[PDB]
């Protein structure tokens, strides 16, 4: 059996703060 | 073999490979801290960051 | 004009570190120059040590 | 929505401004876009050319 | 050399003037740093082939 992981399994991409922004 | 010229000879290497990342320090240089002045402009360095 | 061992030449350019370029005979950045150089065992050698 | 030519008008200078500013963060072929980290790392010769 | 040996070189503090300053030392080469330098820095590790 299956299911959809809809919007799961993110995390923070390094040990950076950032704040009151988009970052790709 | 000692008779062998220096193109022939055997080398030791050793090979230090460095990481700074994104991420904190646990290898550091010999250099000393001083005080943290909070609330003034100062020239600083934490870890190697200058 | 002065006298080194031969793994000193290398010491005798601008920008350099070591012993020599440090202790002994300091080149500016902008040196505008020409170091010549060459092995004097013939001459500046002794037994015993010169 | 009436407005659309003045909202253009402040929105192309808002974009301007973030390009200029997103492209100090570019490399342009050196080490690191950083420039104290070319210069906490690297010695004269080296740091000029980054 | 075709199984090479690595050390991993971390929680310490490092003098890398007594290394390159050594006359044991036929060849030194650094690559994005200065030999000079590293007294200076810190690493997240540092890793010894």
């Amino acid at each position: 059996a299956y299911t959809n992981s809809f919007t799961r399994g993110v995390y923070y991409p390094d040990k950076v703060f950032r704040s009151s922004v988009l970052h790709s | 073999q000692p008779t062998n010229g220096v193109g022939y000879q055997p080398y030791r290497v050793v090979v230090l490979s460095f990481e700074l990342l994104h991420a904190p320090a646990t290898v550091c240089g010999p250099k000393k801290s001083t005080n943290l002045v909070k609330n003034k402009c100062v020239n600083f360095n934490f870890n190697g960051l200058t | 004009s002065f006298v080194i061992r031969g793994d000193e030449v290398r010491q005798i350019a601008p920008g350099q570190t070591g012993k020599i370029a440090d202790y002994n005979y300091k080149l500016p950045d902008d040196f505008t120059g020409c170091v010549i150089a060459w092995n004097s065992n013939n001459l500046d050698s002794k037994v015993g040590g010169n | 929505s009436a407005l659309g030519k003045l909202q253009d008008v402040v929105n192309q200078n808002a974009q301007a401004l973030n390009t200029l500013v997103k492209q100090l963060s570019s490399n342009f072929g050196a080490i690191s876009s950083v420039l104290n980290d070319i210069l906490s790392r690297l010695d004269k010769v080296e740091a000029e050319v980054q | 050399v075709y199984a090479w040996n690595r050390k991993r070189i971390s929680n310490c503090v490092a003098d890398y003037s007594v290394l390159y300053n050594s006359a044991s030392f036929s060849t030194f080469k650094c690559y994005g740093v200065s030999p000079t330098k590293l007294n200076d820095l810190c690493f997240t590790n540092v890793y010894a082939d």
